[PDB]
């Protein structure tokens, strides 16, 4: 997926969506958290040239802190 | 020592005051109860890593201070079940307690024991506690029909 | 194989798993208690036995099928 | 302090001077002020993703 879909517009938002729906506190699916975390870190270090990867993650971090600063 | 680093030192004093002599327990509890954010602080201290005092002593404080009135019992049920955050806690004020770091509805053996003590005990107002528990169950079931 | 699988199923139903959502669960994850360690070791031993005997059963089945099809009996279409 | 309050009369006097409300407010404020130092989820994610002093 890095080689094929990396470096395009909808990428990055895909990473944020999958991270949010996998590591959600409401998620009851049992799976390897930390191994998937290294996989996501590697998929982040590669395709880092994409300008959408960091902005999507920062937008995700922005929404989680929205209860603060009402 | 954990007493100097943490705030568990005061909770040990409260536990001693409440449970040193059973005769004094009622009026201890009556004087202690009306303090704001006390129950939320005790609950947050309970659902934390061991920081000086074992969990069984904290359960005793929470049970005894919550059984002295109906309103306090309902407040304890609400904070244990649906909202563990500090009451009247606006983030703009930098001195009011927040207690933002815990997820609501977390369950441990201590909380289960506390709820069993709250429900099974026989005293005036226990029907209010049972009503609150059933109301929470009904609300959770209704919310579960999100589809 | 059936007996070993049943033993593993019982032993692995005997355990649970904290969800890693609070401080206590994380602390348990840093320092696994002794009972958890011995239970994990026993489960690993049972899994090793199960997988070894499963491989043995699979190779036995492959040999039986090869011999059955070797004598002229047709295999499953 | 615990040894001082070991008698019933001492406990009654302690209540009559507002000690219990004082310790309750003190616990609330101190819990607000300090930050827990014990390890947490962050220190498990880092152990995975890898006297006794070294």
């Amino acid at each position: 997926l890095v080689q094929l879909c990396g470096g395009e517009r909808w990428w990055g938002q895909f990473l944020s969506n999958v991270l949010q729906e996998l590591y959600n506190s409401e998620q009851l699916l049992i799976f390897p958290q930390d191994r998937v975390f290294m996989l996501l870190s590697c998929i982040g270090q590669r395709s880092l040239s994409n300008s959408g990867v960091l902005e999507s993650l920062l937008n995700l971090l922005d929404n989680l802190l929205s209860p603060l600063q009402p | 020592d954990q007493v100097s680093k943490t705030s568990i030192g005061w909770l040990r004093l409260l536990h001693h005051c409440l449970t040193h002599i059973s005769d004094l327990e009622g009026m201890m509890a009556s004087a202690a109860a009306p303090t704001a954010n006390l129950l939320q602080t005790c609950a947050a201290l309970l659902m934390s890593p061991y920081c000086g005092m074992h969990s069984p002593n904290i359960e005793v404080v929470l049970v005894k201070i919550g059984l002295q009135s109906t309103r306090i019992g309902l407040k304890l049920i609400d904070i244990l079940l649906r909202n563990c955050a500090a009451s009247g806690s606006d983030p703009t004020d930098l001195n009011s307690p927040l207690l933002f770091g815990r997820l609501n509805g977390l369950s441990s053996d201590s909380t289960i024991d506390i709820l069993y003590q709250l429900g099974t005990t026989q005293d005036p107002g226990t029907k209010d506690r049972i009503q609150a528990l059933l109301k929470w169950v009904s609300d959770s079931a209704r919310v579960a029909a999100m589809k | 194989y059936n007996l070993a699988c049943h033993r593993l199923e019982t032993l692995l139903q005997s355990i649970d798993l904290p969800p890693l959502n609070s401080a206590n669960n994380a602390q348990y994850f840093l320092r696994k208690p002794d009972k958890a360690v011995e239970e994990d070791s026993r489960v690993f031993s049972a899994y090793q036995d199960c997988i070894q005997l499963q491989l043995q059963l699979n190779l036995a089945h492959n040999a039986v099928q090869r011999l059955k099809v070797a004598l002229g009996a047709s295999r499953k279409m | 302090i615990l040894r001082v309050l070991d008698t019933s009369d001492a406990l009654k006097a302690f209540h009559d001077m507002g000690g219990v409300q004082l310790i309750c407010n003190n616990m609330v404020t101190s819990t607000r002020a300090i930050v827990n130092t014990a390890r947490s989820m962050v220190s498990t994610i880092m152990k995975f993703l890898d006297e006794g002093i070294h």
